[PDB]
């Protein structure tokens, strides 16, 4: 619905909005659609969520024993499993979504995935049914190698550009970090952005 | 000679299977079944090995069993063999009831249920069964009934036999007694009269048998699958005077 | 010939908890050709004795090297059908393994796909095990690799190997280089340093004459891809050669 | 000297006899003492374990073992050929009545759907039979308590009062020396553990022993208080404690 | 057309003092017309009673293949059938049949032997089990029978007084529907025996 | 007498053949296969950390003792060591790998070693009912820092048997090593061992098995494993040059 | 009233 | 069938209506919505009832024996990754639409599921025909570190909203709560609150009314 | 099936010493134009490429085997890098055989494909191949609106099989560089970027 990452000089970024829709009920107002895939693999669910949740599960199945029989991961390797399940199934399902690593060597990387299953590289990217008001509000604001303090409220900013001016599904703001040291769950909340 | 007996599709010179033919020596460690046709109702009978005194012999009856409430069954040979074709029995009569929706006659699945025991004389590396029966019936096209079942495959009718033990005498014995007619209070004083005169022990307990009954002689006609419980085979055994 | 009765089929034990079968295989090995590989700073080198039963053979065309994904390469020394047989199940898998993870498949990975095959044959008992011993080695993210197969199954990271009948020898003069050098040779002397040791390791079999082969791997001199040689390289290693042992 | 009617199994020798079954039931007769006796009220099922080592912990493997609530079991002889079995035994409670009947089953119908996992083993070459014996002890609401032989041919003998292992005659012996018609439970049970001093070498504590009982509900095993016809269980292990007392009143 | 508006088929149960009632309609045919005035649409299985309603051919074969178990787990068990055990078999008998299914309102009826127990129940065509305790019905006509049963069973009858509530909620009932009621047939059932009466209404 | 009979009269070349005293023998003959290497290892439990340790032979200065290794890491929490050659342990670690992850595909966590040691036992008893495979020739270790049971150790062996010992080894020399701690546990009376720091109770284990083992180790002839809530890994040479200097 | 979503650490499982 | 679950400080608990419905028209007076797969733990599924009740008499069996495999208790996480792989097979066709909460050894628990499999968790939660107004009270009342008896009221009251403030509720409720080391309290017709009073006769017949044509008795005999 | 992230046109021309081939650079996801970082020509060799159009999600589908064919190729043939080698018809066929065998099977690749360069004698070569199989040749082709707009133009350059070897490079590329101001300046989709490739049987190959 509102999902986006972003990469950095020391690491990279995800973010979404804590909110989902059927028809136009609020159903569920403080989910999460970030996934603990690896301990440094993350990504956003974007598209349906019946399909997200076990394809996102399984891809632990094949980076779990990869970890194990082969050695650590990489990024790129992830989005060619992601592909695999959705090309491959395309036309059952419904997902569009992103991912984001970090190696010491590579520094932050982050892909994405349409609908019909084409992995792409990009340092910005979106997606969301409600998130297409943005590809002109970033695009001026974005340029790379900057730092934490600057791509924070970069994204604080798009989101609440988004869903103050007709993005129509979201509502609180969470996002994360990778970088080489650690990650930590961060939360922004409604009061925060809203005056803004 | 080079010995012919590994396979049961071997085929001696002389033509003999010799692998069938030690399945009906593996019958004769069973324990004595018997069945006598009267003129208005079947009986049959039996007799158990194992006799010990800690085992509830009382409720458990491993060898005579029911196949609906026309059919009756008892066994002699392998137990590991017998649940398998007479739950197969049970299987067909009913598959033959829900689909003609009449009941089963008894020359049909004693003639299916002995081609079974012949489809493994003669394919794959099977065994044969160690298995016979002694059927006990009614239908209308013929009304009373007594079959037997080889471990070939191969079926006759009769009038009364015993198998397992010791039934070279307990023919005998009955070839010279059998009347003709043998009410059915008759029969049973003839039955025991074998198995008291045949077996290996002298006591003759309640515990070691059972012998159990069909009976049409109800009025308004219909069939009834008395089996005897210990209770009353003590009034049959005093009643001889033993 | 211990045991008579535990020979005739496999998937068995004897009382000294083996199998014979695998021990009889060993032996189809040493009656085979002599092939080596080095490990080096930068990459690998292989090489093979290529015997020459008649004056008839074309040169240059029966090689014996076979190539997987252009980055590991394989040789045998034994019966080479079922060497053969070998890698045209890992050249592949790998594929199997790029088709799902998009990197070409590393070194290590590539064994346990090959050394948990061939332990498949010596389980079951309709079947015969393979008659190789097989090196294998390549470049991949985190350096240079190079193994041994053996038809047990097993398979170990060696810096040097040599099987067939010059096993004795050659595992003498890559013990040598092994003290002198521990900082790693460098891929252009190793080449013509195995060649001296394939002209030493044919004097089991002076009577016949034959033809050397080398195929070599190594970023620096190649860009990280495997290759045979040709021209003035191979040409003074062979010059090189015969001449210090003259 | 050999038999060449005995290296296989669908081969019938001239005595109308098979081969392999008639050295399983010597492959249990071999192995260790556990038995299970009867009452009025109740059913145990006892054995010991014969620890290897003093390091490995006896207490991580389970010689008896739960099948239902109202039924359990135990082995004498192989072991890996029990554990294998009951994995594929509880299951067929829950798949082949359960699920088409409501309710857990009785205690001879679970017999039968044992007897045949264990006689799928013995009619086709290229399968070892189960090394093992069984005693399986439960209860139901119309034919009552019960016990229950299970060998490794398919036959279930039951029985009252029955031991098995190498120490079975002996304590055979000794139960119709100690048996009756209206036993009751508490006086059923140190009857068949000194059944067991008997057949046993050194240590006889809790932790070389262990052993089961059937009774009333056992509601607060349950969980779910609430229900009112909800019974919980009818097993239980006994506890080290709870045995270790009535030796010393003993 | 729907499967269950087609043949036309009423049944009753209801739960008295010692004693049920269970009873059901003889009505029979093709849409728009009626053929035979004579099809038990009950049955029985060992003391445990059924009915069935909806489709004839999903009558006349759950019969047999119900009766083709019972009389195995006779054989089998030594003991008959009771019924809550019946009322969880035809649910898992149905639901093994979620997709092409049969198009039936079953229910049941029966005294647990033991506790001298009455009990009845109802079903769905996948096999949702439904135990109300005062009664329960099926077929063509259950909301015309809602309300003109509800209103007229109180708790705690006695079989006499209990049989001719059925027959006047029955009665009632089916001379409304549209697509019922040529000759009826009820049971009344008590802990040790069973009588059969027939009932009197209208023809064609 | 003893395997006369059995040498001569087959019952030692099929699995699936009794012997009329009741023992089967092939897989009474699959052991002689864990002694193939003249190894021995051990393992033991702590306050939170576990431990395992082996040899890692000196052979021709060829190979690359990188690689040469009989610790396998499973999954995490989990980890093994074999006894037995080493073709014959993959299959053993790979079937399991691939065994821990389904279960967290499956139902929602890790698996201890517990179910690991009775799902893998409860395959090699299979593989001697049937005739699909030779059964193993190993006896393979497991260990583990579970949340509900703390440290805990595992074994297991090509029949099937399997149990949760407190300190173990195996080998050509158990004898030697077993009683080296089996006297020490009757002093104190502990199932667990002291020293709560995974390194302090490392250079316990390894002096045990030197005294009673029968010579002097360098770090080299050496591997060695650990086990701590969150991860399993293996370890660096530093460990004795802080034993002896102490002593 | 929304300062309750910070103990959500995922969609069922994750941790 | 207005549902509820919702979380407390050390433990959870759930609620239902009893209302049935083959369409507008009621077929039971009462259900036990609430359902089994443990015993420490409890669901309810709003929807096609058949549906419902297969998944938990059916996962209740294929959990209780990896409890017993496992030589453990279970949890309940592991009831959710198995019937979320469950429902995905079928993609929607099944009528289920669920709640799930209780005990664990690690802790408590509540979920949420929906049939393609979409899963979710939270404090509280509110299914079923008023999934809307059953929601909307406990918010107007829900506080963290609540405790457990102010939520049995919290989450009673809420689903009497779902019975007057709805059309297809019906007359009762029944609640089923947990708490740690504890076992698990299930109360059946917590309150009554409506009550079918007496309409102003008997409207009831006396004996020989009806006619009869014949008449027969019926044998259930056996072997004689 | 249906696409959405569906490519755009591209063009092709023989001439004397070689042929030109040439696309645009851009994903879209409908009106909206995502990405711009892509290509659409896989090159294969040192002789051949590939332009590709249709759905994006089948050309990352189709660069994954043409890299493995050719690797393939080189197992055992280490004559395989001068004579032996993958000249175009020995690819072509298998990009048509795969579709018609993926047509009836009924989930085709909405791809539009287009190869070209030279075989080892050192003459022309020139096809093309949309997702039903249909195949044809001519000395200048195009795709989508490319072929509605621009084949009619440069077939004013090159009217037919004579007045091929009436005609140089340097005259080419000046020719669908003008095709491309074209779309630029009218088509729909298309973006102000470019993706050149060329051929010739003397020098070879050259890139963007």
């Amino acid at each position: 619905t509102s999902i986006m990452a972003v990469t950095f000089k020391d690491g990279v970024i995800l973010g979404a909005d804590s909110r989902t829709t059927t028809g136009a009920y609020i159903a569920n107002r403080v989910t999460d659609k970030l996934t603990r895939v690896h301990d440094k693999i993350w990504c956003c669910r974007s598209g349906s969520a019946a399909d997200t949740q076990a394809i996102a599960d399984i891809v632990q199945y094949h980076l779990e024993l990869y970890t194990s029989q082969y050695g650590t991961p990489s990024t790129e390797t992830a989005a060619s499993v992601f592909k695999e399940l959705c090309y491959e199934n395309k036309d059952n399902l419904t997902a569009g979504i992103i991912v984001a690593g970090y190696d010491d060597k590579n520094k932050g990387e982050v892909y994405t995935i349409p609908l019909g299953g084409s992995v792409h590289k990009l340092p910005y990217a979106i997606a969301g049914s409600g998130s297409t008001f943005i590809y002109g509000y970033c695009d001026k604001n974005f340029r790379e190698n900057m730092s934490k303090e600057e791509t924070v409220d970069f994204i604080k900013h798009s989101l609440s550009q988004a869903i103050k001016w007709d993005g129509s599904s979201g509502g609180v703001i969470r996002m994360v970090v990778l970088t080489a040291a650690g990650v930590e769950r961060l939360i922004f909340y409604p009061d925060e952005y809203e005056q803004l | 000679s080079r010995r012919y007996d590994s396979r049961t599709t071997i085929f001696s010179p002389e033509g003999r299977l010799y692998q069938v033919e030690y399945a009906l020596e593996s019958i004769s460690h069973a324990g004595t079944a018997i069945g006598i046709m009267a003129s208005d109702g079947i009986v049959l009978a039996a007799e158990r090995k194992v006799t010990s005194t800690l085992l509830e012999q009382d409720t458990s009856t491993e060898k005579l069993y029911k196949l609906n409430d026309k059919i009756a069954v008892a066994v002699a040979g392998l137990t590991a063999d017998a649940e398998i074709l007479i739950n197969t029995a049970r299987i067909h009569a009913q598959n033959y009831l829900k689909t003609y929706n009449e009941d089963i006659p008894v020359e049909i699945l004693v003639r299916r249920l002995s081609d079974i025991k012949q489809g493994y004389t003669q394919h794959g590396g099977l065994r044969p069964f160690g298995v016979s029966f002694i059927y006990a019936g009614y239908d209308d096209r013929y009304g009373y009934q007594l079959y037997t079942s080889n471990p070939s495959g191969n079926y006759t009718g009769w009038k009364a036999i015993s198998v397992g033990a010791n039934t070279s005498a307990a023919q005998t014995l009955l070839q010279m007694d059998y009347k003709d007619d043998m009410k059915v209070d008759d029969a049973i004083e003839l039955a025991l009269k074998t198995l008291s005169k045949t077996t290996d022990s002298s006591a003759l307990t309640y515990d070691r048998l059972e012998f159990a009954t069909i009976r049409k002689g109800a009025n308004d006609g219909e069939v009834y699958q008395k089996i005897f419980k210990p209770q009353e085979i003590k009034d049959i055994l005093v009643k001889t005077g033993i | 010939s211990i045991g008579t009765g535990y020979d005739l089929s496999n998937s068995v034990f004897s009382p000294d908890g083996r199998n014979f079968q695998v021990e009889y295989a060993v032996k189809a090995v040493e009656n085979g050709t002599t092939s080596i590989g080095i490990k080096c700073n930068d990459g690998v080198v292989f090489a093979v004795e290529k015997l020459i039963t008649s004056k008839l053979l074309v040169p240059q065309k029966n090689v014996k090297i076979q190539v997987v994904d252009r980055h590991i390469g394989c040789v045998y020394s034994g019966l080479i059908p079922d060497g053969r047989h070998l890698v045209n199940r890992g050249r592949e898998e790998a594929a199997s393994f790029k088709k799902l993870y998009k990197t070409p498949i590393p070194i290590p990975a590539f064994a346990d796909r090959l050394g948990q095959y061939v332990q498949a044959h010596t389980l079951y008992n309709s079947v015969r095990p393979f008659g190789v011993s097989t090196i294998f080695g390549g470049v991949d993210k985190n350096g240079a690799h190079l193994y041994m197969l053996e038809p047990s199954g097993s398979y170990w990271g060696y810096k040097g190997a040599a099987t067939g009948k010059g096993r004795q020898s050659a595992k003498a003069e890559l013990e040598k280089l092994v003290d002198h050098h521990p900082e790693g040779l460098s891929a252009r002397e190793a080449v013509k340093q195995a060649a001296k040791i394939i002209y030493l390791a044919h004097e089991d079999n002076k009577e016949k004459d034959f033809e050397l082969e080398i195929s070599w791997c190594s970023l620096s001199e190649t860009n990280g891809l495997h290759k045979f040689v040709k021209g003035d390289l191979l040409q003074e290693a062979i010059d090189f050669a015969q001449k210090e042992i003259n | 000297m050999t038999d060449r009617y005995s290296f296989s199994l669908t081969t019938f020798s001239p005595s109308g006899k098979l081969g392999q079954i008639d050295y399983a039931l010597t492959a249990v007769k071999q192995g260790v003492t556990s038995l299970g006796i009867k009452a009025t009220n109740g059913v145990v099922i006892a054995t010991e374990k014969k620890s290897s080592s003093p390091l490995a912990m006896s207490e991580t493997l389970s010689k008896v073992s739960l099948l239902t609530p109202d039924i359990g079991a135990v082995y004498s002889g192989m072991g890996p050929d029990y554990r294998v079995l009951v994995d594929k035994s509880r299951k067929v409670a829950h798949t082949s009545y359960k699920r088409i009947y409501g309710e857990y089953p009785p205690t001879k119908l679970l017999v039968s759907e044992v007897a045949k996992i264990m006689q799928e083993a013995t009619q086709s070459g290229g399968v070892r039979p189960f090394g093992v014996s069984l005693l399986i002890a439960g209860h139901d609401e119309f034919n009552g308590f019960s016990l229950y032989q299970v060998d490794p041919s398919g036959s279930y003998f039951p029985w009252k009062a029955t031991a098995i292992g190498k120490g079975s005659v002996a304590a055979k012996t000794f139960l119709e020396k100690r048996w009756n018609d209206e036993l009751e439970l508490e006086d059923a049970i140190h009857i068949a553990l000194l059944t067991l001093k008997e057949s046993v070498e050194g240590e006889f504590n809790g932790d070389t022993i262990e052993l089961a009982i059937i009774g009333d509900e056992n509601p607060d095993l349950l969980g779910y208080t609430g229900i009112p016809t909800d019974k919980g269980p009818r097993f239980r292990k006994l506890t080290s404690q709870e045995i270790n007392d009535r030796l010393e009143a003993l | 057309s729907d499967p269950s508006s087609i043949n036309g088929g009423i049944v009753v149960a209801m739960t008295g003092k010692d004693c049920v009632a269970i009873a059901c309609d003889l009505r029979l045919g093709s849409q728009s017309l009626g053929v035979s005035n004579k099809f038990e649409k009950i049955f029985h299985y060992g003391h445990v009673f059924l009915g069935i309603t909806g489709l004839a051919t999903d009558v006349t074969t759950l019969n047999e293949m119900f009766r083709y178990k019972t009389n195995l787990y006779k054989l089998k068990e030594e003991r008959a059938i009771e019924p809550e055990t019946f009322t969880q078999l035809v649910s898992s008998s149905l639901y093994e049949r979620r997709f092409g299914p049969y198009f039936v309102g079953p229910v049941v009826a029966g005294i647990n032997s033991k506790s001298g127990k009455p009990f009845i129940a109802g079903f769905d065509l996948i096999g949702c089990i439904d135990e109300a305790k005062d009664f329960i019905v099926s077929g063509t006509a259950s909301d015309q029978l809602f309300g003109m049963c509800e209103s007229l069973y109180e708790p705690n009858l006695e079989p006499e007084d209990l049989f001719e509530t059925i027959s006047q909620a029955l009665l009632n009932a089916a001379d409304r529907d549209a697509l019922s009621g040529w000759g009826a047939v009820v049971y009344i059932i008590k802990k040790d025996e069973v009588v059969k009466r027939y009932l009197k209404m209208r023809q064609d | 007498s003893g395997a006369a009979a059995a040498s001569a009269a087959g019952y030692d070349r099929h699995i699936t053949i009794f012997s009329p005293e009741g023992r089967l023998y092939q897989v009474e003959y699959a052991f002689k296969a864990t002694n193939q290497t003249n190894i021995n290892s051990l393992a033991v439990r702590g306050k939170d950390c576990t431990v395992v340790i082996s040899q890692k032979k000196v052979p021709d200065k060829l190979l690359d003792p990188t690689t040469v290794s009989y610790i396998f890491c499973i999954s995490r929490t989990i980890g093994m060591v074999v006894n037995g050659p080493i073709p014959d342990a993959r299959n053993a670690a790979l079937r399991a790998k691939a065994e821990a992850a389904e279960f967290r595909y499956k139902y929602g966590y890790d698996m201890p070693c517990d179910v690991l040691a009775k799902r893998m036992a409860n395959l090699s008893q299979i593989y001697t009912q049937r005739a699909y495979m030779r059964p193993l020739g190993v006896i393979l270790t497991f260990v583990s820092v579970d949340e509900e049971l703390g440290p805990s150790i595992y074994k297991t062996d090509p029949a099937g048997y399997y149990v949760g010992y407190k300190a173990t080894a195996t080998g050509p020399k158990q004898q030697e090593i077993t009683t080296n701690l089996e006297n020490h546990f009757k002093k104190s009376k502990i199932d667990h061992i002291n020293e709560e720091s995974w390194e302090k109770v490392v250079e316990f284990a390894i002096t045990h098995m030197i005294d009673a083992l029968g010579t002097e180790f360098s770090k080299n002839d050496l591997e060695v494993g650990v086990a701590t809530k969150d991860k399993f890994f293996t370890l660096s040479a530093e460990n004795i040059e802080e034993r002896l200097v102490a002593i | 009233k929304w300062d309750f979503a910070k103990d959500i650490k995922g969609y069922g499982t994750q941790k | 069938t207005t549902i509820v679950g919702v979380k407390f400080n050390n433990g959870v608990v759930i609620a239902a209506d009893t209302r049935s419905t083959q369409g507008p028209i009621v077929a039971d007076k009462n259900c036990a919505k609430l359902h089994r797969i443990s015993p420490k733990i409890w669901c309810a599924g709003a929807g096609t009832a058949a549906d419902t009740e297969a998944v938990t008499q059916l996962i209740g069996s294929n959990i209780e024996l990896h409890s017993l495999y496992t030589s453990r208790e279970p949890r309940v996480v592991s009831a959710l990754q198995m019937l979320k792989q469950h429902l995905f097979k079928y993609q929607g066709h099944i009528g289920a639409y669920l709640i799930v909460a209780g005990v664990d050894p690690t802790g408590s628990h509540l979920f949420s599921i929906h049939a393609h499999g979409s899963t979710d968790v939270g404090y509280y939660l509110s299914l079923g025909s008023g999934s809307l107004a059953a929601m909307a009270v406990l918010e107007s009342h829900w506080k963290q570190d609540l405790t457990k008896e102010e939520a049995i009221k919290l989450a009673s009251d809420a689903i009497q909203a779902g019975i007057w403030n709805d059309l297809g509720s019906g007359s009762n409720v029944d609640v089923c709560v947990m708490e740690i080391g504890k076992d698990a309290e299930y109360l059946r017709n917590y309150l009554t609150p409506n009550v079918r009073e007496e309409k102003q006769k008997s409207y009831k017949f006396p004996r020989g009314t009806t006619a009869v044509l014949k008449e027969s008795i019926v044998n259930i005999c056996d072997i004689q | 099936q249906q696409p959405i992230v569906t490519g755009t046109s591209v063009i092709s021309m023989k001439y004397d010493n070689g042929v030109i081939i040439a696309a645009d650079n851009l994903g879209s996801y409908g009106s909206l134009l995502r990405f711009n970082g892509v290509e659409r020509l896989i090159p294969v060799g040192d002789n051949t490429v590939v332009g590709i159009s249709g759905d994006i999600s089948d050309m990352q589908h189709i660069e994954r085997l043409l890299k493995d064919l050719v690797t393939e190729n080189a197992y055992d043939n280490p004559l395989a890098d001068a004579e032996e080698a993958l000249e175009p018809s020995y690819i072509f066929e298998y990009l048509a055989t795969v579709m018609y065998q993926r047509r009836s099977k009924m989930n085709p690749l909405w791809n539009a494909i287009i190869v070209a360069g030279v075989q080892s004698n050192g003459d022309q070569f020139l096809r093309y191949v949309n997702l039903l199989g249909v195949t044809y040749s001519s000395p200048t082709l195009a795709t989508g609106f490319g072929a509605h707009m621009a084949n009619p133009l440069l077939r004013k350059v090159v009217d037919r099989e004579s007045d091929i070897p009436k005609t140089t490079v340097q005259v080419a590329e000046e020719a669908i560089v003008n095709a491309m101001r074209v779309l630029y300046y009218r088509d729909a989709r298309s973006s102000r970027n470019f993706s050149l490739a060329i051929i010739d049987k003397n020098t070879g190959l050259t890139f963007k």
